[PDB]
């Protein structure tokens, strides 16, 4: 019975071990997607522009 | 004979809309110029690739494009009444 759970418990161990590359690969993509989102806000509005007075 | 068709081809050039004149003020950078139309609004706009170094100027009258508002070619001035003052003798 104790070896039973001993063969059960490494599942979520290894299931969270593959969950390591899960986030790490996901977060770096989204990081590059967030860096791509930095080009977005810097793209807007590009040209042209009009002068205005701050109040 | 064919000079009439030449004037017809000139009408194809007449299809081009006229641009809007403006007075430059100064420049923030090479990519940002401050121009002010005769109507009074000021515009910070980009410029196109066909212009030259003589466009910059210290606040010389220029013409602005109808869309990008970029300067194409600068016209020196225009005056209607001048000719009536030319004829005094």
């Amino acid at each position: 019975d104790l070896y039973s759970r001993y063969k059960k418990l490494q599942q979520e161990l290894e299931f969270l071990e593959v969950q390591e590359e899960y986030i790490k690969d996901e977060q770096k993509n989204l990081k590059k997607e967030f860096l791509h989102a930095q080009e977005e806000v810097k793209r807007i509005q590009s040209i042209p522009l009009v002068i205005g007075q701050f109040l | 004979t064919k000079q009439y068709e030449k004037s017809e081809n000139d009408l194809k050039a007449l299809q081009s809309v006229g641009q809007i004149v403006g007075e430059v003020l100064k420049q923030l950078t090479e990519e940002k110029f401050i121009v002010k139309a005769t109507n009074g609004p000021r515009y910070v706009v980009g410029c196109r690739r066909q212009l030259d170094k003589s466009k910059l100027k210290p606040g010389t009258r220029v013409a602005l494009d109808m869309t990008t508002l970029t300067i194409m070619r600068y016209l020196p001035r225009e005056v209607d009444p001048l000719v009536y003052n030319m004829s005094h003798e």
